[PDB]
Parts: C-alpha cells; sequence; structure tokens
C-alpha cells in the first residue's frame, strides 16, 4: 500500500489506544510493532511508551506480554529503541510498572542488550528514577509474568550487588527480597544459593549486605527459610575468609531462624546448631574455639530472649556452662 | 608475610623435580597457603611453569611419528593442566583478591609475553564467574586486536623484520586452546563461545584501511573459534547455532555477511546439526515469511548444504513455503517464490519418501520418479500463477527460470510454455504492425510504476531457448520465428512507434512513462543483439541486423543521457565471446561479416564498456548479474578471456575515451578484482595470458614498464596524464605479486627509482602516484630514511630558506621533485612516510621498554632517529606554504620529539649512557631544537562560528610542539641526574616569544 | 533401528536419501571425507640393564634396537628385554605391553649389549 | 577567584564590561605583586608554588579573560592593550622562572616547566586569535624575549 496511507491508519489506531478494550490490545500491539521501518522505530516505540497504560485481567496482560516477547524476539533494534525511550525519560512520575517490567523482559529475551540495560539501570537508580515503591508495585501486581524469568532477575540482582554505590546496592538487595517473596519454591532456593555465594566471596561490603538480606528473609518468611537451612548451614565451612563481625551476624541469622518456630522442622536445625558449636568449642585450633564462643553466646541470647519454660531455661544454662568450661 | 613468600618460592623450585601427577594436590594446598599470604607469586609460578611445559611439549611433538623424545605425553599433560585450572578458578570463587591479581598479571599496548595457551585457557574458564566475565573477555579482545596490529606492522616494514625475531601471536594461541579443549575442557568452552561472538560483534564489517585488516582478522578469528568449538563439543553446539541464527534472522538489515558465512560453514556438518540443534533451523524457517526478500535469499543459500543431504529439513521448508505462498499477506509470497526457486534451482528430486494422538508411520515405498515429476510440476504451475504479480516477483522468476530449466531438464516444456504465454501478452503477431512490443501494457497506472520487465522476459527466453537448442535437441521453432520477427520490426521501427523526445522528464507522469519505456527498448535491443550474434553463426546479414539494433540502442541512449544507469542484459560469456571475435578473430569467412561490426567505432566502445561493467559488478558485489553470474569458476574463465583481449588490444595498437585507453582501465579493474577474489587462482590467471607467479608477473610488469616510458618520452604538452596514471596503478597492483626476496622485485624497485630520478613532469597527481609506488616498494626492501632525507633536500632547494639571507644549494636528487610538485605534493607525501618511520621506532622502544637482543635494536633505533633528524633538519628551515604543509610539519615535529622522549625514558629505566645515544642527543640540540624555534617564529610572523573554530584550532599546533620539546628536555635532566653525565651541555637555553601589537 | 539395508542396495535412489539422514558424522569422516583416524601412542622410557620415548603401537622392537645403536648390525649387537624376558625383535610394543609387561605402569624396556 | 569570573556576552551592558576589565586589571596587579616576591624569597617551596599556581592563573586568564577581550576590543582598545602589556610583564617573569628551574636542574621544579611553557605559548597564540577575530591580524607580531635571571641579569 501507500507508505503514507499506512502511517495515517496506524496513527488512527494509536490515537484510540486508551479507549479500546483489553482483549484486542495484543493484536493491535502486534500490528503496530510489525508495521514499522528503520527510521520510525525510535518514534513509534517512544509514542507507544506514553500511550500504553495497561491499567480475565491477568490473562489478557499475560497474552499482551506474550505477544511483545514474540514481537521483539527476532527484532533487536526495537528492543534498543525501547531502552533509548526509557533512558531519555527525565521525570520520576513518568516511570511506571509497565516501564520496569519491559526492562526485565528485554533482559531475559535478548542477550545482546544485557550491558546496555545494566548501564541505564545504574543511572536511573542513582538518579532516583527507579525507586523501591515502584519496584514493590511492579512485583506485587505483575509477579505472574516475572516468575517465568526469575533466573534473569536474579542474574541482574547479583550483578547489581557487586557495585560500589549504596543506592544500587540497596536496590539489588530488594530485587533479592522481592524475588524470594513472589516466586515459587525453586526460584526461592536460587535466591538463598545466590546469597550464600555472596557471603563466601571475599568482599566485605558484599558479605554484610547479603547477611542483611538473609536476616530479612528469615524474619518475613521463616517457613520458606526453614527449607533452605541446609544451604545456609553450608557457610560454616568457610569461616576462614569471614571477619569476626560477620561471624557474629552469621550466627545471629542461623540462631534466629532455628528458634523462629517450634515445629518439628525447627527442632532438627536447633539441635544441629548445637552440634556444630559443641565441636568448635572443643576444636584443637584456637581460631575455631573463639568462633564457638561467639556462636554459643549468640545462640544463648536468642534462646533466652524475653517475649520461657523451665526446660528452655536449663538449655541456655547448659550452653553457658559449656562455654565457661571450654 | 616474608616467611610465606620464602616457603612458596621453595615449593616453586620443587615443581621441576617432582612428578606431574602430584602437582594438582600441591597447587590446591599452595592456593590455600596463598590466601593468608602472597597471591601473585603463587599464580606467576604456576603459569610460568606450565607455559614452559606447553612450549617444550610442542617442540618435541613437532616431527615424524617415529621414535620421539617425549618427556610428557599430550594426553596426561592436558588432564593435569585442566585440573590445575579448575583449582585456580574455584579458589578465585572464595578469594576475590586472587582474581584481581590474575587479571592484573595478565593485563595487556604491549605484547604481554605472559600470555600463553595455559594462561589463555585459564582466563576463559575464569569467565564462569560473572564477577570477572566482562573484564576478562575484554582483556582477551584487546590482546588479539593488538596482536594483529603487531603482525600487520611487522609484515609491511622490512626494517622491523630484520630486528624483531618472530614471536607467537595470541590468535594462534587461542586456536590451539580450542584444539587442546578436546581433552574434556568443558569449563573453557563457555567462555570460548562468548569470546568468539565478541570478536564477531565488535569487529564485524560495517559497510551498512589501517584498522580494517586487524578488524577483519579479529572477526575471522571469532568465526574460527566458533566453528572449531562447534565440531568438538556437543553440549555447546546448540547454543552456537541459536546465537548465529539470532544474529542472522532479523529485519534490522545490519551487515551480517560474516555471520552468514559462519552459518554456511557450520551446516556443512549436517549430521552434527540434525542430531542436537535441529529445532532452531525449523524455527528460523517459520520466520521466513516475516523476513524481507534479501534476507530470505541469503539465509536459504547459507543453509543449502543442510537441505542437500536432509529430506526432513527440505520437507519442512516446503511446508513452510507452501503455507507462505497461500498466505494473503504480501512480502511472504515473494519469499515463497524465492524459496521455491532455490529448491527447484538446486535439487532434481523434491518431495518426501500431526494431532495429539496422531503419529507418522514409516511406509517402506520405493522412490517414484513419476510422482516426483508431478510434485515438481505442481510447484512449477504455482510459480506460473505468480507471473501476474508485482514486477519484483516477475524479475525473480525470469532470473530463476534459466537455472531451473538447466537443473530439471524435465521441466523444460513447462518453463518454455510459461515463457511463451507471457510473451504473447506483449507481442504483436501482425507482420506489419509497428512496434512489435506493447510497451503500454508493461506500465501500470494507479503514480506510474513498471509492471512487466519486458526486456528481462526476452533475456530469459533467449537464454532458455539457447539452452534448449544445444542440450535437449541432440514451440521452439515458434519462438525462433517470433524472435526473428521482433528483430526485423525493432530495426524498421523509427523510434516514433514507441511514442518516444517528447517530455523525458523525471517528475511528470508522461516523462516517467517515457523514461521507463526508453529502458525497455534499450534492454530489448541488447537481448536481440545477443540473439542475432549466435544465430546463423558469422553471417554478414545478421551482423548488419546487430549494427542496426545497436544504433537504435545508442540513439535512445544519447537522448536520455543529454536530457539527464541500468545494467546491461548481455551475459558475461557473450561479452567475452563478442570481444574475442571483435578484436582477435582472423578466420577468413568471419572477416567479411566482422568488418561490419568493426567499422562502427561506437560499437567498439560499447562492447568494451560493457565488459568494464561486468568487472565493476564483480568488485562491488562479488558476482555478475547475468546468467552463470554467481558461478566463481565460470566468472574466472571469462575474466581470463576478457583479459587476453584487453592485453592484446592495448599493447598491439597504442594511442569519448580511446579504445586502447578503455582496455587499460579494464586491465586495472581486472587485476584488482582477481587479487581481491581469486587469490589462490593467480598462478592459473597469469598462466592463461599469452615459471612461477613472480616470473610471469615480471613479464607483464616489464610490458607495462615500456608503455610508461613512451609517454614520458613525449613532450610536456602532449603528456597523456590519464594513461600515465593508469599505468602506475596497474604497476602498483602487479608489483604486489612479486616476492620481495627476488631479483624481479629488485628490478622493479630499480626501475621506479630511475624513473623518479630522471623524469620531471608537471602533473602533481602523476608525481604523487609515482612516489607512492616508489615508497611502497622501498619500505618492503629497506628503511626509507635515506630516501626521505634526500627528498627533503630537494624541497629545501626548490622552496628556498626561511632565513631570506642564505642561499641553499639545489641538490636535485630527484627530477620528479620540481618547483611545482615540491609542495604541497611531495612535502605532504614525505611527511606521511616519516610518520610511519616514527610509528615503527615507537613500536620498538615500547617492546624494549617492556622487555626489561637490545644492543642491535638500540643501535638501529638510534640510526633511524639520527637519519630522520637530518630529514626534519632540512624541513624546519624550508619556506613552506602556510597551508597544510606547516600544519603537518608541526604535528610531525611533535611526534619526533615524543619519540625522542620515549627513547630517553627507556634509558632512565635501563641506565642504572652509550656514545651513540649521546651523539643523538647532541645532534638534536644542535640541528633541530634551535631551528624549531626559528621555524615557529617564521610561521607566526609572516601572513561566523566557523571562523571562530578555525582561529582557535590554529592555536593548538605550536603550543603542542613547545610542550614536546620541554617534555623532552625535562627527561634529559632526569637522565643526566641519574646517569651522572651532563646531557644539557649540548642544549642551548630555550627561546621564548612575546607578542607586541603594531 | 534407524535404517536397515543390504550392502548392494546403497546405490539406489531411496536408500541414498535414507543413508544421508541416518549415517552419523563419525562414519562420514572416514567414508565420505576420507579422513584418517587418530594414531595412538604408548610412552616408554628406556633404561640400561645392570629417557622417555613415545612411538606408534605397531612400531617393532627392531626400531628401538637401532635407536639405541645410534645412541651408543644394530640387531646383532643390541638385545632388548622387558620384565627380565628377552624381546622378539620382530614383535611390536603393543604386544610387549599387553603380554610381557604385566604391570599397571608405563612400559619399560632395557637395552643391553648382546 | 579568577576562575569564578565569567566573560559574559557581547550583548551585555557597556559599563558591565568596563568593571570586568577593571576587575581583571586588579587581579593582574595582585598577580604581579605575588610573582615578584620570588626575587627575594627564592627557596624551593616558594618557587614550586609560583611555578604551579602561576600556570593555573594563566590557564584561568586565557579561559575567562581572553573570551571577554574578544567581545570588547573595538570600543575598549586602550584598556585591552594596557591590560595585555601589564600581564605580559608577569608572563616574562614566569619564563625566567622556568629557565631558572631548568638551569639548576631541580627535578621537583622542572616537572612543572613543560605545562607552564605550553600555556605561556598558548597565550601568545590566543592573542593572535583575538586579533584575527577582530580583523587586526597584520598588527600581530612576535619577538624573542631575552633570557634573564630571577633578579633580572641577562644570561649571555
Amino acid at each position: 500500500l501507500d507508505p503514507n496511507f499506512l502511517l495515517k491508519v496506524r496513527q488512527l489506531v494509536m490515537d484510540k489506544l486508551s479507549s479500546i478494550r483489553l482483549e484486542d490490545l495484543p493484536v493491535i500491539i502486534k500490528f503496530i510493532l510489525h508495521s514499522v521501518t528503520a527510521m520510525d522505530t525510535l518514534e513509534v516505540i517512544s509514542e507507544l511508551r506514553e500511550k500504553l497504560d495497561l491499567q480475565s485481567g491477568q490473562s489478557c496482560i499475560i497474552l499482551l506480554f506474550d505477544v511483545i516477547k514474540s514481537a521483539i524476539r527476532y527484532e533487536k533494534t526495537i528492543s534498543e529503541a525501547w531502552i533509548k525511550a526509557i533512558e531519555n525519560t527525565a521525570s520520576v512520575s513518568e516511570h511506571k510498572v509497565f516501564d520496569l517490567v519491559m526492562l526485565f523482559i528485554i533482559y531475559s529475551t535478548n542477550t545482546q542488550t544485557k550491558k546496555y540495560i545494566d548501564r541505564v539501570l545504574r543511572n536511573k537508580i542513582r538518579s532516583g528514577c527507579i525507586q523501591e515503591q515502584l519496584l514493590q508495585s511492579t512485583f506485587s501486581v505483575h509477579y505472574l509474568v516475572l516468575k517465568d524469568m526469575c533466573s534473569s532477575i536474579l542474574s541482574l540482582a547479583q550483578s547489581l550487588l557487586h557495585s560500589l554505590d549504596q543506592s544500587i546496592i540497596s536496590f539489588g538487595s530488594l530485587l533479592y527480597k522481592y524475588a524470594f517473596k513472589f516466586f515459587d519454591t525453586y526460584c526461592q532456593q536460587e535466591v538463598v544459593g545466590a546469597l550464600v555465594t555472596h557471603i563466601c566471596s571475599g568482599n566485605e561490603a558484599e558479605v554484610d549486605t547479603a547477611l542483611d538480606v538473609l536476616l530479612e528473609l528469615v524474619v518475613l518468611n521463616p517457613s520458606a527459610m526453614m527449607m533452605n537451612a541446609v544451604f545456609v548451614k553450608g557457610i560454616l565451612d568457610y569461616l576462614d575468609n569471614i571477619s569476626p563481625q560477620q561471624i557474629r551476624k552469621l550466627f545471629y541469622v542461623l540462631s534466629t531462624l532455628a528458634f523462629s518456630k517450634q515445629n518439628e522442622a525447627s527442632s532438627h536445625i536447633q539441635d544441629d546448631m548445637h552440634l556444630v558449636i559443641r565441636k568448635q568449642l572443643s576444636s584443637t585450633v584456637f581460631k575455631y574455639k573463639l568462633i564457638g564462643i561467639i556462636g554459643a553466646v549468640t545462640m544463648a541470647g536468642i534462646m533466652a530472649a524475653d517475649r520461657l519454660s523451665d526446660e528452655q531455661c536449663t538449655q541456655v544454662t547448659s550452653l553457658l556452662q559449656l562455654v565457661h568450661s571450654c | 608475610a616474608e616467611e610465606v613468600e620464602f616457603v612458596v618460592e621453595k615449593a616453586l623450585s620443587m615443581f621441576s623435580k617432582m612428578n606431574l601427577q602430584e602437582i594438582p594436590p600441591l597447587v590446591y594446598q599452595l592456593l590455600v597457603l596463598s590466601s593468608k599470604g602472597s597471591r601473585k607469586s603463587v599464580l606467576e609460578g604456576i603459569i610460568a611453569f606450565f607455559s614452559a611445559l606447553d612450549k617444550q611439549h610442542n617442540e618435541e611433538q613437532s616431527g615424524d611419528e617415529l621414535l620421539d623424545v617425549v618427556t610428557v605425553p599430550s594426553g596426561e599433560l592436558r588432564h593435569v593442566e585442566g585440573t590445575i585450572i579448575l583449582h585456580i578458578v574455584f579458589a578465585i570463587k572464595l578469594d576475590y583478591e586472587l582474581g584481581r591479581e590474575l587479571v592484573k598479571h595478565l593485563k595487556v599496548g604491549d605484547s604481554n609475553n605472559n600470555l600463553s595457551p595455559f594462561s589463555i585457557a585459564l582466563l576463559l574458564s575464569v569467565t564462569r564467574i560473572q564477577r570477572f566475565q566482562d573484564q576478562v573477555l575484554d582483556l582477551l579482545k584487546t590482546s588479539v586486536v593488538k596482536s594483529f596490529k603487531d603482525l600487520q606492522l611487522l609484515q609491511g616494514s622490512k626494517f622491523l623484520q630484520n630486528l624483531v625475531p618472530h614471536r607467537s601471536y595470541v590468535s594462534t594461541m587461542i586456536l590451539e586452546v580450542v584444539k587442546n579443549s578436546v581433552h574434556s575442557w568443558d569449563h573453557v568452552t563457555q567462555g570460548l563461545v562468548e569470546l568468539g561472538f565478541i570478536l564477531m560483534d565488535s569487529y564485524g564489517p560495517k559497510k551498512v584501511s589501517l584498522s580494517r585488516m586487524p578488524n577483519q582478522h579479529a572477526c575471522k578469528l571469532g568465526a574460527n573459534i566458533l566453528l572449531e568449538t562447534f565440531k568438538i563439543h556437543e553440549m555447546i553446539r546448540q547454543e552456537i547455532l541459536e546465537q548465529v541464527l539470532n544474529r542472522v534472522v532479523t529485519r534490522a538489515s545490519s551487515p551480517i555477511s560474516h555471520f552468514l558465512d559462519l552459518l554456511s560453514n557450520i551446516v556443512m556438518y549436517a549430521p552434527l546439526v540434525l542430531q542436537s540443534c535441529s529445532s532452531k533451523v525449523t524455527e528460523a524457517f517459520d520466520y521466513l515469511s516475516f523476513l524481507p526478500l534479501q534476507t530470505v535469499q541469503r539465509l536459504l543459500k547459507a543453509v543449502q548444504p543442510l537441505l542437500k543431504v536432509s529430506m526432513s529439513m527440505r520437507d519442512c521448508l516446503i511446508l513452510v513455503l507452501r503455507k507462505a505462498m497461500f498466505a494473503n499477506q504480501l512480502d511472504a509470497r515473494k519469499s515463497a517464490v524465492a524459496g521455491f526457486l532455490l529448491l527447484l534451482k538446486n535439487f532434481k528430486v523434491l518431495g518426501s519418501l500431526l494431532s495429539v494422538s496422531q503419529v507418522h508411520v514409516d511406509v517402506h515405498s520405493h522412490y517414484n520418479s513419476v510422482a516426483n515429476e508431478t510434485f515438481c510440476l505442481e510447484i512449477m504451475d504455482s510459480l506460473r500463477r505468480c507471473l501476474s504479480q508485482q514486477a519484483d516477483v516477475r524479475l525473480m522468476l525470469y532470473e530463476g527460470f534459466y537455472d531451473v530449466l538447466r537443473r530439471n531438464s524435465q521441466l523444460a516444456n513447462s518453463v518454455m510454455q510459461t515463457l511463451l504465454s507471457q510473451l504473447k501478452q506483449f507481442y504483436e503477431p501482425k507482420p506489419d504492425l509497428l512496434p512489435p512490443l506493447k510497451l503500454e501494457a508493461c506500465i501500470l497506472t494507479q503514480k506510474i510504476s513498471l509492471q512487466e520487465p519486458l526486456d528481462y522476459l526476452l533475456c530469459c527466453i533467449q537464454h532458455c531457448l539457447a539452452w534448449y537448442k544445444n542440450t535437449v535437441i541432440p514451440f521452439y521453432e515458434d519462438l525462433d520465428d517470433i524472435l526473428e520477427s521482433i528483430t526485423n520490426r525493432m530495426i524498421k521501427s523509427e523510434l516514433e512507434d514507441f511514442e518516444l523526445s517528447a517530455d523525458f522528464s523525471q517528475s511528470t507522469s508522461i516523462g516517467i512513462k517515457n523514461n521507463i519505456c526508453a529502458f525497455l527498448v534499450m534492454g530489448v535491443c541488447e537481448v536481440l543483439i545477443e540473439y542475432n550474434f549466435s544465430i546463423s553463426s558469422f553471417s554478414k546479414n545478421r551482423f548488419e541486423d546487430i549494427l542496426s539494433l545497436f544504433m537504435c540502442y545508442k540513439k535512445l541512449s544519447d537522448i536520455l543521457n543529454e536530457k539527464a544507469t541500468s545494467d546491461s542484459l548481455l551475459s558475461m560469456k557473450f561479452v567475452s565471446s563478442l570481444l574475442t571475435a571483435l578484436f582477435r578473430d582472423s578466420i577468413q569467412s568471419h572477416q567479411e561479416s566482422l568488418s561490419v561490426l568493426r567499422s562502427s567505432n561506437e560499437f567498439m566502445r560499447y562492447a568494451v564498456n560493457v565488459a568494464l561493467q561486468k568487472v565493476q559488478q564483480l568488485k562491488e558485489t562479488g558476482h555478475v548479474s547475468g546468467p552463470d553470474g554467481q558461478n566463481p569458476e565460470k566468472i574466472f574463465q571469462n575474466l581470463c578471456d576478457i583479459t587476453r583481449v584487453l592485453l592484446w588490444r592495448y599493447t598491439s595498437i597504442p594511442t569519448g575515451k580511446s579504445i586502447s585507453l578503455l582496455c587499460l582501465e579494464g586491465l586495472q579493474k581486472i587485476f584488482s578484482a582477481v587479487q581481491q577474489f581469486y587469490q589462490p587462482k593467480i598462478q592459473q590467471f597469469l598462466r592463461a595470458l599469452d615459471v612461477s607467479v613472480t616470473q610471469r608477473t615480471a613479464f607483464q610488469i616489464r610490458q607495462f614498464q615500456r608503455s610508461l616510458l613512451n609517454l614520458l618520452s613525449s613532450q610536456e604538452e602532449d603528456f597523456n596524464s590519464k594513461e600515465a596514471l593508469l599505468l602506475v596503478t596497474v604497476l602498483t597492483s602487479l608489483s604486489k605479486l612479486l616476492e620481495p626476496s627476488s631479483p624481479q622485485f629488485v628490478q622493479m624497485l630499480s626501475w621506479t627509482s630511475k624513473i623518479c630520478k630522471e623524469n620531471s613532469r608537471e602533473d602533481a597527481l602523476f608525481c604523487k602516484s609515482l612516489m607512492n609506488l616508489l615508497f611502497s616498494l622501498h619500505v618492503s626492501y629497506k628503511s626509507p630514511v635515506i630516501l626521505l632525507r634526500d627528498l627533503s633536500q630537494d624541497i629545501h632547494g626548490h622552496l628556498g630558506d626561511i632565513d631570506q639571507d642564505v642561499e641553499v644549494e639545489k641538490t636535485n636528487h630527484f627530477a620528479i621533485v620540481n618547483l611545482r610538485t615540491a609542495a604541497p605534493t611531495v612535502c605532504l607525501l614525505v611527511l606521511s612516510q616519516a610518520e610511519k618511520v616514527l610509528e615503527e621506532v615507537d613500536w620498538l622502544i615500547t617492546k624494549l621498554k617492556g622487555q626489561v637482543p637490545n644492543q642491535p635494536v638500540e643501535k638501529a633505533i638510534i640510526m633511524q632517529l639520527g637519519t630522520l633528524l637530518t630529514f626534519f633538519h632540512e624541513l624546519v628551515q624550508t619556506a613552506l606554504p602556510s597551508g597544510s604543509c606547516v600544519d603537518t610539519l608541526l604535528k610531525d615535529l611533535c611526534k619526533m620529539y615524543t619519540t625522542l622522549t620515549a627513547l630517553v625514558r627507556y634509558y632512565l629505566q635501563v641506565c642504572q649512557i652509550p656514545k651513540n645515544m649521546e651523539k643523538l642527543v647532541k645532534l638534536s640540540g644542535s640541528h633541530l631544537t634551535p631551528l624549531c624555534y626559528s621555524f615557529i617564529s617564521y610561521v607566526q610572523n609572516k601572513s561566523v562560528a566557523t571562523a571562530m573554530a578555525r582561529v582557535l584550532r590554529e592555536t593548538k599546533p605550536i603550543p603542542n610542539l613547545i610542550f614536546a620539546i620541554e617534555q623532552y628536555e625535562k627527561f634529559l635532566i632526569h637522565l643526566s641526574k641519574k646517569s651522572k653525565v651532563n646531557l644539557m651541555q649540548h642544549m642551548k637555553l630555550s627561546t621564548s616569544r612575546d607578542f607586541k601589537i603594531k | 533401528t534407524l535404517f536397515r539395508l543390504l550392502c548392494r542396495d546403497s546405490g539406489g535412489e531411496t536408500e541414498s536419501m535414507l543413508l544421508n539422514e541416518t549415517v552419523p558424522q563419525w562414519v562420514i569422516d572416514i567414508t565420505v571425507d576420507k579422513n584418517m583416524p587418530k594414531f595412538n601412542k604408548i610412552p616408554f622410557y628406556l633404561q640400561p640393564h645392570a629417557d622417555r620415548l613415545s612411538a606408534s603401537d605397531m612400531l617393532q622392537v627392531r626400531k628401538v634396537m637401532e635407536h639405541v645403536y645410534e645412541k651408543i648390525l644394530a640387531e646383532e649387537k643390541i638385545e632388548l628385554l622387558c620384565q627380565d624376558q628377552v624381546l622378539d625383535p620382530n614383535m611390536d610394543l603393543r604386544t610387549v605391553k599387553h603380554f610381557i609387561w604385566k604391570s599397571g605402569g608405563d612400559l619399560t624396556l632395557h637395552y643391553r649389549q648382546k | 577567584t579568577v576562575k569564578k569570573i565569567e566573560p559574559g556576552t557581547a550583548a551585555d551592558s557597556q559599563q558591565i564590561h568596563e568593571e570586568k576589565l577593571l576587575y581583571w586589571n586588579m587581579a593582574v596587579r595582585d598577580f604581579s605583586i605575588l610573582i615578584n616576591l620570588i626575587k627575594v624569597f627564592d627557596s624551593h617551596p616558594v618557587l614550586h608554588v609560583c611555578l604551579k599556581y602561576g600556570r593555573l592563573f594563566v590557564e584561568a586568564f586565557l579561559k575567562q579573560c581572553m573570551p571577554l577581550l574578544d567581545f570588547s576590543f573595538r570600543k575598549h582598545r586602550e584598556d585591552v592593550l594596557s591590560l595585555l602589556e601589564t600581564f605580559q610583564l608577569d608572563t616574562r617573569l614566569l619564563h625566567h622562572l622556568c629557565g631558572h628551574s631548568k638551569i639548576h636542574q631541580d627535578t621537583r621544579l622542572t616537572q612543572h616547566v613543560p605545562l607552564l611553557k605550553k600555556t605561556l605559548e598558548l597565550l601568545v597564540c590566543r592573542v593572535k586569535a583575538m586579533l584575527t577575530l577582530n580583523n587586526c591580524r597584520e598588527a600581530f607580531w612576535l619577538g624573542n624575549l631575552k633570557n634573564r635571571d630571577l633578579q633580572g641579569e641577562e644570561i649571555k
């Protein structure tokens, strides 16, 4: 057809994007995305950003995002034009949940845009364009679409925690916390496994931040962390490259997790933590004996924490007598 | 702390004595000890030890498979090195600082002799830690690019070759890292693939010279890495093909020629592709309808080796193509036509041999040829239905029917009847009605666009008919009679019957219709010229028809040209055949008929010019437009036949442009095209013209050398500048074939030097080309610093001195350097060559500086800088024009002083001072520095926003030189303090300038 | 079973297409590409009876006899032994390692003057 | 303080340019008094400060004052010439300090000479650009200033 005629009818479709129904959005978005050329890619994508509001509701949105994934699967320039549209934005209120979801979609789909998405994401976080409440709203109302690419989110989160800016570091911590809360059991174990690798890395700032996330995950979801105690306990094998301050924090999250609940699952880790400390206290190495004193005092504080029966009171008494004797 | 270092060094010495199988346990313990103490020392010892093992193993392995002294078997050596690598990588996971030391120790611009097959393989597996993935892969990317720059610089300069002993390059190391990865190095493959794609992504062609070759070499390395990793490792070949298809299957229209070649090489191992990575090919097929036509044609040609052996892929493609053709959406039927053409152009046998609960059943039925014919006829009939579509689809079919009919001789009747039916729609059967072609039915009005390419329809008909009469004979008579009738009525048409000069405008509707109709008439005349040449053999009557057809073609061409293009429709085989008979035919019977064509000089020009177009198409696109225009073997054969005629006509008879001059232009284009594309066939190419490549090339070179002498023997006003420039261009291209270590090369250099020393032409362009040839030959022979020094003296003599009170003696070393060409032609040329000399010396100093043979290198460096000092000494006191000569000289003096500073800083590191270095310092202070100030004074004294930028830009060069001299003298104070010898006694006090306004 | 055919039926039209689909790459390398398989080597270090070497498995003892001869006609003056047993000069190291060596270490051959 | 002064635009008030020219004159006078203190206080720490911050003063002069002189050279010509002549006396003492540093071969001092010499020559070229933008290129003219000691005695 006539090139100008196609643009004119495309503009007519774009004009009423707000007043159309929800089911016809996938095909309409499919038509707009497919009927583009090289020079108008920047402008059509930019116009689509401000015009699309997205405000059977879940199913239509899922089918909407499924079309976009298929529409940009073989089109790299369209994805690059979307990031350029986001980067040019200079107002916080214009950034929206749909803006953040699309950034994760391009990251998971196209592997050639990883570095560009990362660099712009650092800039928006540093400038405050992307903020915790926007991230919280994104996960809260669109965790169905985000769940299919938890590994893509976690890879982004793990990379963000390697930075040197507290604003970026705090965002990467939240990306870990929200992934743990809103995803399934398998992606939760990846979150804990990723944190364990951060603690066993060697960077001071990385270790303390990951321990902060571990403590947070225990407090909000003790039940989900009780199933991951085996991986958290594995950090005790790498106490050589951990400072005494981080050892005390590591024993704090372990002890507060074991005594968080009183179910049969917690009784197994409760006695397992006792066994580890009883043999650090009795170790021949002086370094491990000092670690056992730190851990045993840390655990005794949580057992005796006031909110305790006589049998509970004699357990903390028994542990203290062990440290005093050793 | 120091205790840990001492015990580590002791264990490093024990490495040699103990067994290799005990090394991995020692390294694991040594890495743990490294955590609480020294980290770089442990890593350096392990890397250095295993590199020596790799080097020793390579030397002892190289040789015959007889009894060899094998200290370590290759099988166990790779196993040990593999487990050492995994221990280091695992240690880095728990020790971040260990990873930083490894990157720092292996950080690259320098050769970085620490890099080795062991250290490269160590880095590739380190990429499995995402904390180090980007910086390690960036470290490797910079290493290979810098390595290729080293190789390029060494190859082009003879001065460096005599000095620098050959060293292994990072490109070679990585290739054998892939080779050694076959010993279960699965941890290296992941980073191996990413490095290959980074090299292709970062350094792929961007067509959308100094850096293009290393970029092309870097991109080719990525293809080699990916291809070799594909063959060896099965768990990674699925990822490689998916990433390759991602880059290829796009609508972005980015340059993907390098990825398409990698895809073609990968699919050569079709059983490897079908075994694991089989779904990716089918998914790419599903997207063929959405892709543009050009992408589909190139993608399908890339996967052609896969479809040749596999039926399932061919069957899946047919299903996709059939679905795409039936789709109402356009731009998908065009791809279906392209897909069905390619399948039918290449394969004689087409065809084979579901729901949730539906399965396929292996029916054991013998192949049926009759059923195959119906399968092919069904597609052929579908393609006939596409001849009523847009002219884009019609153009594809006309180009494809010739190859379809050659492949499937059983489709000859179907194709010919299809062509006949289309021709009847535009042919007037009336014996007396003019014109014989309805050019108004070929025009679609809705804006005016072309509907039927009538000229291309007859080209396909004429070629298909020609194949029919010589392939299946040992409707055709109807076609033979129509073409004769068309020829007669086109000749007797007076160009008024075609409704043609009435408007011929590029904007009005009638002008657009007239312009298109002009192209069709010329296109038809070319095809009919080709038809009448072959038919009736060499007959005078038919050749008179050709001449009459040419006049109709030429007359319409002149009208369109002066009121103001398109490719010629002659096949390259016909052009080669036409030229051979038109210039090199002496058979008695043919001479009578050929005298008709030879009598028209305009026809002579037309025949040669079309041959130049065919060669030009090869250079631009890599293939020729006409039939058999994508067959490299047949293009090369025509190139040899055309070259023989062009060589003969130019040399046998000397001299718009003349015929002999046009043959010279074609010769230059062919020589460039042959070397660019048919590199391995150069010996065959030179053989076909009428010993080795150097001996045959020298025979042609001497043959063009005599031609240049004839023009130079003529007068100044009669000097044919256009021909002389072409001869030097031909000589330059031919001289690229001579071996530098041969007497033939020496004769070529001696002849070029003699021509420059004796011939004085007033053509600036001729002098620039001649000097460029002389310098190109000289640099590959020896250092041109002595040549540069003599040329600078000529410029000084012709242009005078800035002192205005002294008289400079005219050396007249070279006659080509006269008062007109001395500036800005020769001066800018010699300055660019001295720039390359300084880049060579800067490269040597950088290597020596990082190295700590030194005494031979140091003497050569000082000898180069000593001679180049006298070259600059002549230029700084020459009255150069205020243009770019002064700008380039000031920039080059800054480079000279930067190079001197780099040499001085080298001795600061070494001298804890030889006589040659001292004399170089003395010479710089007595012959360059005081005269640089005089030149600065000379330049400055004599004389919207764009002007604002210009005036501020001119304030940069002189202060840049002042900093360079002061930086040079700053480090000479350091050297005099360190070496206890006063080097500042040779340097006078710096001279400063002040401004004062009149 | 991917495909079954007789030896004489490979030249048929239907069998050739089926062979292209089913024949694996490791058979294509030798039958179509005409490549040559690897040559395995055994590393053996000679020790004088009272220097590691690797060679082809089908290398005869006579070749090891003459290598020592240049180090110090060759067959008549030098005798090789392994595990205190004299070695047949026409015999190869592949047979030596499998039969006489009777050990899990690298093959050791001892050279002594006849 | 010098870095904070802005050249303004050619469309600004005429008296505003006059006060900036007067302000630049006072800055140069303070520079003249400060730099001249090295004749009596000629120790290494004093010369190092003069060598380092003397360059920075010239760097700020040709980045701030020089664009200002481009706008106002026709209406204000005697002031611009007098300002340049007064500043030229300061730059001459900067050149002699550079020569003094190299003559005594003080490594801590000669490591500031190359960048000061570049900026001092950059000022001479920048004055030529100002004249060229004002169609007075033929009025520009160089000369080799004599090499002097810190006290002022000619070195010859």
